[PDB]
């Protein structure tokens, strides 16, 4: 009765997409070929995975993705290394790609293919009925993944105002780093789509690399899988069993009260080299050091809290630990009846990749929470991007691609306008 | 993949193109016939940025030869790699410039560039997309320096919106005995600041200097600059030719290291520099930042690094080359500009060079290359105060405020690299 269309944009957004929807097809035991053992039984939608995976005419589980990047390697990539369970139909390739240009993939090159991918987006969405959203996924860093995810969340607004979007950005991290120009690209990718995104789970490298460093330099692929895994257990909630944060409007509902504040942070305790109490991964997700974001959430104020549990944990001693959680002084909430800890518990186990690089574990727990200490990040990047503005440094490569110079100081004006409100969240 | 083609005019070019070309198809994997005979698959991925795939496994190279005498095609002929190059692609005339830019600029030329602009267009409409173009050419020479600013000018009028990519080579008096090479050179400048996008300013002085303190040789024979050169080109082009995290496909190397329009002049370096030893990670980034290493007669404690693209080939631990690197980084933070933060990209391929166990190179665009265009147009000043050869230039149709002008522009590009060394964050 519900669907949801993942839209990968960029390198980073197809090679996630396809870790995550691997990691799909282990989770709901789906055969990579498509069909699937157990539940092709009844041979119709509705099975709790319908929102994600739809069916066709001879049974097979194809997901409802779609693949879109300014270079083809990637997606042949997909296409070879799979490639009966994606059509080719959906996964969109192109010519030339942005080049970490904002510019590039907003009016010139993202511009003579947003046509057919919208027309796709259409064809995809003619076979849903009673659709809620897209998953946007894409990085900050990059020429596509923010100019056509810009002119993308542009065309979704003008043409599916009835519908919520979310996004699944990637911040730039300074370890691993392919541009200069990264600064630019996220602040003007966040400015574009700041009135059309609606919930942004923004992850940088450099937490997950020091993740993969003192648990587990680790290279994209371990990066990826551990994303993936992340991303996993975040919507493990959508398509399982009905406890909470089933639908994007309970994910908009949840954790966005403001129109421009929609930057929740995930917080993961089990990362073990491939048991442990519920009051220690508990109070391991409250730990600055293994935020997805990073940043210290005790300078700021909680606005949230969706505790999302994995495995066999029993639902008695969550609320002991929650309890002794709150007992400390370290969480300052606000105040205007700020709730608590919303624990939903789905009791079916986390499967992780056979040799791959997180070990299988019975108690497994992720802390969706909205905070202003996103802030201290946002004001990293604006010092990065005033850095590289005083002297207007790198400022031609966008304007040559029919950009102007007065795009650059609105952004700056819509990023201290969000840093001002984030203040004016955090000052009572 | 992409499709570059490859461009290369005048005898320097045509040198060094020939031993970059064998240097290359030594370390892909590709023999004479243009088979691929490797034993990576990392060899024959991206090799269609290069070389053109002919039938029965012929991996030709797209390379375009062009000359004004037919003694340096019959050199390249009389080569290894004669028979694997493509026998279409030769185009030569019949009288050299030799050492006259305006008869390589307006006559010759001139003259030839029709027929290079037709097989310029043949290579390009063949092309599924076309990534850009390379130019390998001498700054000082007649038809060199001359006829690749011309043939600049008319690709920039064909296709502007594609990269160009020149390895310009500034002529130096300690290895060149001709004395009009300052024309030249400042008026070769003059049209790479205006119609061109990237520079690898490589500069024989340097490599002079390479050859007499670092490989002890007092003789600068020209085979041993085509080696060292080759080796520096196949260290830059790793990028290109392998897959990584630092792509650097021409135009994300243009996005990475240039930040203005005119300042787009680079400085390559090699570290294991050895003629025809021990290699470590530290020792090879002590000398990659080194000011006697570098391949461009420049002082880079008296400029500031505005980008920095350090890549080391061969089997290298790459949490050990990141710690050196930023260690180098945080020590020498006077050294770098600082309103251009995380400057420094580094990328590892794991396919070293013939040779050569670890390599190391690196590609930046300090501000110190405005030393060689203060030396340059210095030397232009004491060849144009007096008038010296003026006779031979005024009469093939140039306007004596053309020199002027040349002058004037790279003055003024001094100027601005000065102001914007001068500023700080
Ligand atoms: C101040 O006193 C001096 C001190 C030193 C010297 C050094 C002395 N002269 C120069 O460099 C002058 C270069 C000007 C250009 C002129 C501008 C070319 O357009 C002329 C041209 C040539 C051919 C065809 C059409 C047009 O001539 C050359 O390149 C000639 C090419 C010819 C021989 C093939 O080649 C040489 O010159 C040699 C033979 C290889 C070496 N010559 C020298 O060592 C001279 C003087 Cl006067
Ligand atoms: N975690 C993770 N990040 C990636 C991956 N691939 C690319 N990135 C991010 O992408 C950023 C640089 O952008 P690009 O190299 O241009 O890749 P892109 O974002 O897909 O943009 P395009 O290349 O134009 O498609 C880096 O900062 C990386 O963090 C990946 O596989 N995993
Ligand atoms: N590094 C290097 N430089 C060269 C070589 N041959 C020529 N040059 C330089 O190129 C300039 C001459 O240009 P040239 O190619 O001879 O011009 P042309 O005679 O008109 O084709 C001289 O100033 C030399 O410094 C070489 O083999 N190696």
């Amino acid at each position: 009765m519900r669907e949801c269309i993942s839209i990968h944009v960029g390198q980073a957004g197809v090679q996630i997409g396809n870790a995550c929807w691997e990691l799909y097809c282990l989770e709901h035991g789906i055969q990579p070929d498509g069909q699937m053992p157990s539940d092709k039984t009844i041979g119709g939608g509705d099975d709790s995975f319908n929102t994600f995976f739809s069916e066709t005419g001879a049974g097979k589980h194809v997901p409802r993705a779609v693949f879109v990047d300014l270079e083809p390697t990637v997606i042949d990539e997909v296409r070879t290394g799979y490639r009966q369970l994606f059509h080719p139909e959906q996964l969109i390739t192109g010519k030339e790609d942005a080049a970490n240009n904002y510019a590039r993939g907003h009016y010139t090159i993202g511009k003579e293919i947003i046509d057919l991918v919208l027309d796709r987006i259409r064809k995809l969405a003619d076979q849903c009925t009673g659709l809620q959203g897209f998953l946007v996924f894409h990085s900050f860093g990059g020429g596509t993944g923010s100019g056509f995810t810009s002119l993308l969340m542009e065309r979704l607004s003008v043409d599916y105002g009835k519908k919520s979007k979310l996004e699944f950005s990637i911040y730039p991290a300074p370890q691993v780093s392919t541009a200069v120009v990264e600064p630019y690209n996220s602040i003007l990718t966040t400015h574009t789509t700041l009135e059309h995104s609606d919930c942004a789970f923004m992850v940088d490298n450099e937490a997950i690399y020091d993740i993969c460093r003192r648990n587990l330099r680790p290279t994209y692929t371990n990066l990826n899988r551990l994303i993936g895994q992340i991303v996993s257990s975040i919507t493990a909630s959508l398509r399982f069993d009905g406890a909470l944060n089933v639908d994007l409007t309970e994910f908009q509902t949840n954790l966005v009260p403001y129109p421009r504040i929609h930057f929740p942070l995930a917080t993961y305790a089990p990362v073990i080299s491939a048991q442990l109490s519920v009051a220690e991964i508990t109070n391991a997700c409250f730990e600055p050091a293994n935020q997805m974001v990073k940043c210290d959430p005790r300078h700021g104020k909680y606005m949230a809290c969706c505790l999302l549990y994995r495995g066999d944990v029993v639902p008695k001693d969550v609320n002991a630990a929650i309890a002794t959680i709150k007992t400390k002084r370290t969480i300052q909430f606000v105040d205007w009846c700020p709730t608590g800890f919303k624990v939903g518990i789905n009791y079916q186990p986390p499967t992780v990749v056979p040799g791959g690089d997180l070990a299988k574990v019975q108690r497994a727990v992720c802390m969706l929470s909205n905070t202003t200490a996103i802030a201290e990040a946002w004001a990293r990047l604006d010092h990065k991007f005033d850095l590289m503005y005083a002297k207007r440094a790198f400022v031609h490569w966008y304007v040559g691609e029919g950009m102007e110079e007065g795009e650059f100081s609105e952004a700056r004006e819509d990023m201290a306008a969000l840093e001002k409100d984030y203040e004016e969240v955090g000052v009572d | 993949m992409r499709e570059i083609v490859h461009l290369q005019i005048g005898q320097c070019g045509n040198q060094i193109g020939a031993k970059f070309w064998e240097v290359i198809s030594d370390e892909h994997g590709i023999d004479i016939a243009g088979n691929y005979c490797g034993n990576a698959s990392l060899q024959l991925e991206r090799i269609n940025v290069y070389f053109n795939e002919a039938y029965s496994h012929k991996y030709v190279p797209r390379s375009i030869l062009v000359d004004l005498e037919p003694g340096t095609m019959d050199s390249v002929r009389s080569s290894k790699i004669g028979p694997l190059f493509r026998p279409d692609n030769f185009i030569h005339g019949n009288s050299g410039a030799g050492n006259n830019w305006a008869k390589g600029h307006y006559t010759e030329g001139a003259e030839l560039i029709e027929n290079v602009m037709d097989v310029v267009r043949n290579e390009c409409e063949s092309c599924d997309c076309l990534q850009g173009f390379q130019l390998i050419h001498s700054l000082g020479g007649g038809t060199g320096s001359g006829m690749g600013t011309l043939l600049i000018n008319k690709i920039r009028e064909e296709y502007p919106d594609r990269i160009m990519n020149t390895f310009s080579v500034v002529p130096s008096p300690k290895v060149s005995d001709t004395v009009v090479e300052p024309y030249n050179a400042i008026l070769s400048i003059h049209q790479l600041i205006e119609n061109t996008d990237e520079t690898f300013c490589i500069d024989n002085e340097a490599l002079y200097d390479i050859c007499f303190r670092t490989l002890k040789l007092t003789n600068p024979t020209y085979g041993d600059l085509n080696h060292l050169v080759s080796l520096t080109m196949s260290g830059v082009t790793t990028s290109l030719r392998f897959p990584g995290q630092l792509n650097a496909d021409l135009r994300k190397l243009a996005v990475n290291m240039v930040p203005f329009p005119r300042l787009h002049f680079f400085m390559p370096g090699f570290a294991p520099l050895t003629a025809r030893r021990a290699l470590s990670v530290p020792e090879l980034t002590q000398q990659m930042f080194d000011a006697r290493n570098m391949m461009a007669a420049c002082d880079p404690r008296r400029g500031r690094y505005l980008t920095v693209a350090c890549i080391f080939r061969g089997r290298m631990s790459t949490r050990e080359v990141d710690e050196q690197l930023l260690s180098v980084q945080t020590k020498n933070s006077s050294y770098f500009v600082e309103w251009i933060p995380n400057n420094v990209k580094v990328a590892v391929c794991d396919i070293p060079p013939r040779g050569l166990k670890m390599a190391a190179t690196f590609i930046g665009n300090n501000t110190a290359i405005q030393e060689l265009f203060i030396r340059v147009s210095e030397q232009f000043s004491a060849m144009f105060r007096r008038k010296a050869f003026l006779h031979w230039y005024t009469g093939e149709g140039m306007d004596e405020m053309e020199f002027s002008e040349a002058e004037g522009n790279t003055n003024d590009l001094v100027s601005e690299y000065q102001q914007y060394q001068d500023a700080t964050a």
